[PDB]
């Protein structure tokens, strides 16, 4: 009934938190979604939440659900939502996804670890980053080595 | 006019995607993929003239998806 | 300041095989004299359900019958069950 | 508010176009070895998995 | 309320007195007559449902004979 | 200035046994919240052609299966010829 | 479809036809009926117009069809439309029937014969018909005698 | 222009009244006598007769 997508597998619900309509999100996640739905790739309405964030957006939705820790589909690689928002370097999302739960451990397996994916994220962008954004990501980077302990 | 409703090949490779996340390796007797296509036509034929009476019921002669939807409920989908 | 890492995406086109005439085509044959233009749209996710409920079917007669060569008979038994009648096959 | 499906230019709607008019023979079977349809066991079976399938969706 | 829908005595002489210009001298065992009047209030049930449906999309509270009439056709009856 | 003599009618009444307050409740069930003064006789018609259906071709298994008494069991065969599913019977 | 009774068995048709409303019976008629239908009596629309008549209303009726000449359903003793009005005395109707078709031959056996109706009809009448009504009947009655010849 | 099915007063609806609440003997069976359903062939059979039925209708 609720699942029927677009040419690329997205969900209604998946588009709102995709293009960041946070009027739109709350009104379709009234009656909305059954979650952790995968699109044709494996990923889920929290990864482009956190993959665009959108922070006010992912705090709507990690609110209901959970659905906070969702893996690869198969063809996706294996990134959770904590390496998505790593990867897209948005902390105050990555800080949002570390209350109300989180991966720590997860160890995705692009070969890459949590931290690595921050660490990798950072030696790519290493020049170009603000203050404030080094600053971020310093705090992040000791969070995540001394979650593993 | 013609009898024509969907062009036969894009009806084909229509098939053969839908069908391969569910199995692949798979192939399709020609008769099969008539088959598809005369129930998939004689389905949605079918439907607009339900979405019709859906339409001129809410006195409109401009049909719409809330037609569509209405004639499918009532159909007994889901 | 940093940068981010879009999502890869997957295609399945197909689905607009069933263009803008072909569905024009259809909705004359059903009498309908006028269209909004979320038909189109509303039409294709309509079929698409369709079929993978049938095609579901379908494949599983085909495998039961340990064989890769999906038959019109698969197909008609699979419409029969998802409430469809077809004759001539 | 809507588009009018019949008047001056719907006849372009049903032109021929040979090669969309055809199937192709890329998908369909390789050869015209006999096809054996599902034995009645073979069919309850499958109805039986089904039913099933949906039992838990 | 209660499960009550149609009463009893009066939907068993219903059922009698339509058997009876088909056939005479019928008797009726009772499951018969029970297994009659509820697939007729499932039907009615169901029916008023789809009917509901019909006036909502009139943007009408008040169901009417031709949003009956509406349903039947979709549902395919003649 | 003759007179006239009018037609005997046949009376079948029993129909009417589907009171406004049986129409009520099942309309209710059916989730109705309001219904128009010609929803009674309209749902008595509706009715009647639906069991004068199953009834027809419940009587005719009866027949078939020579005797007079009618089971549940034709019931529930006729309730599938005429698409309707009964479980329980 | 089209047929479906009230608890007498009568058609739409027939409500039009008995009510006199012409109004009513032609626009019914557009689409309207399947001829000959039977109520619970054995009834025919065509039967109440000749019953009530309503000339104007079986003019509009013996048109299409025909259905003109219709016999008895069981239990409504074998009556046609002839029959009919010749037991409520409206001749201009019976004249009409006769024109169009007749079944005058047809002595619809209540044991009596068409002209034996109408003199029954009169034998029973005989006080109380007008001139002109007296005289109606005598035309007609020559007329029927000379019918069988 | 219509008539509320939900207010004071629709408990009246739904009272007991025992003399139409059963059904009676009268038209149903006078006995226990043993009641033999379809044979698979009477099925098919009155099946048959009732497709020919509808095929003249």
């Amino acid at each position: 009934k609720w699942n029927r997508r677009n040419d690329m597998g997205e969900t209604l619900l998946h588009r709102a938190c995709i293009e960041g309509q946070l009027r739109r999100v709350q009104d379709l996640v009234r009656q909305g979604h059954p979650l952790n739905p995968r699109d044709y790739c494996g990923w889920t309405p929290l990864h482009e939440a956190c993959n665009y964030g959108h922070l006010e957006i992912v705090r709507f939705l990690l609110d209901h659900g959970a659905a906070v820790d969702d893996p690869g589909g198969q063809g996706c690689e294996g990134i959770t939502p904590l390496h998505d928002a790593l990867n897209c370097g948005h902390f105050e999302v990555a800080e949002l996804l570390l209350e109300r739960g989180a991966s720590v451990t997860l160890r995705t397996r692009k070969g890459l670890s949590p931290l690595e994916t921050l660490q990798q994220w950072v030696k790519l962008y290493r020049r170009d980053l603000d203050l404030e954004t080094r600053q971020k990501a310093r705090a992040m980077e000791m969070l995540l080595q001394a979650a593993a302990s | 006019s013609t009898e024509l409703l969907i062009r036969k090949l894009p009806f084909q490779r229509l098939v053969r995607e839908i069908a391969q996340d569910f199995k692949t390796d798979l192939r399709f007797q020609s008769a099969a993929i008539g088959a598809l296509q005369e129930a998939s036509e004689a389905y949605l034929v079918g439907l607009f003239e339900d979405t019709n009476l859906c339409a001129i019921h809410a006195k409109r002669v401009t049909i719409m998806p809330k037609d569509i939807q209405l004639a499918r409920r009532i159909r007994g989908e889901r | 300041k940093g940068g981010a890492k879009r999502h890869r995406k997957v295609l399945r086109d197909n689905i607009q095989g069933i263009t803008k005439p072909a569905i024009r085509r259809l909705a004359r044959r059903g009498g309908v004299k006028r269209i909004s233009g979320l038909i189109y749209e509303e039409t294709r996710g309509v079929l698409k359900v369709f079929l993978e409920n049938v095609i579901r079917d379908a494949v599983t007669y085909t495998e039961h019958a340990k064989r890769k060569t999906v038959t019109a008979m698969d197909v008609v038994y699979a419409l029969k069950r998802q409430g469809r009648t077809l004759y001539g096959f | 508010d809507g588009e009018e499906l019949i008047g001056d230019g719907m006849e372009r709607d049903y032109r021929a176009i040979p090669e969309l008019d055809a199937y192709e023979a890329e998908g369909l079977a390789l050869d015209d070895e006999d096809v054996e349809e599902l034995t009645a066991s073979q069919r309850e079976a499958a109805e039986r998995a089904m039913r099933q399938r949906d039992r838990e969706a």
